[PDB]
Order: structure tokens, then C-alpha cells, then sequence
């Protein structure tokens, strides 16, 4: 399950959903990295309008 | 005349046509919607498409 403290949560308001990534395969599997806007929006358009 | 935040204010500030949000996407408009394009242009737009 997902902790209750130092989690990460998002809220896509124009898709209207709440999404969160997790880092699973190499390299990243531990250790937190910054996903850029832009190629998240190919999976949820939303993200474009409202950030 | 009065604006946003209670402030008035001695110069208007125009809307942007494409900052508009779609009603029926929720959206705001692209940069290339024909309609944007067709009044950047309209002077050679309507003299040779006729539209």
C-alpha cells in the first residue's frame, strides 16, 4: 500500500482522475525521479490545460 | 471600472482569444484552430477562401 507520509499523490482536474508514478525497473527502481510534463500528457491529455 | 481581486483598475487587459477554455472538452483552445488562424488572417482569408 501506498505510505501515509512522504508518498507522492496528483490530481488531474480536466481528466478528473488522481494519478500517481511509481519507479519500478532499471535504473530508477529506489530512487525518485522527475517526470517531465509534456511526455506525461501523451498518457492524460489533461495535464496540458490544467496543470 | 472594477476588475478581479477588488482592484480598480485604470486600463483594460484583454482576454486572448486562444486562453478560452471549450465547453465541450474543458479544454482551453489550441494555437491552431482554424478560426484563430481565419481572424490572424482575416483580411486574405475571406478575400480568397471566401469563407
Amino acid at each position: 500500500r501506498f505510505p501515509t507520509s512522504g508518498y507522492n499523490a496528483y490530481y488531474d482536474s480536466v481528466d478528473k482522475v488522481v494519478f500517481v508514478v511509481v519507479s519500478f525497473l532499471y535504473p530508477y527502481t529506489t530512487t525518485s525521479v522527475n517526470i517531465p510534463l509534456s511526455y506525461l500528457s501523451k498518457y492524460l491529455p489533461g495535464l496540458l490545460t490544467a496543470q | 471600472p472594477y476588475d478581479e481581486t477588488g482592484a480598480q483598475v485604470t486600463s483594460v487587459s484583454s482576454t486572448p482569444f486562444g486562453s478560452l477554455i471549450d465547453t465541450s472538452t474543458g479544454q482551453q483552445i489550441l494555437g491552431t484552430n482554424p478560426v484563430l488562424t481565419s481572424y490572424n488572417s482575416y483580411t486574405t482569408q475571406a478575400n480568397t477562401n471566401m469563407q
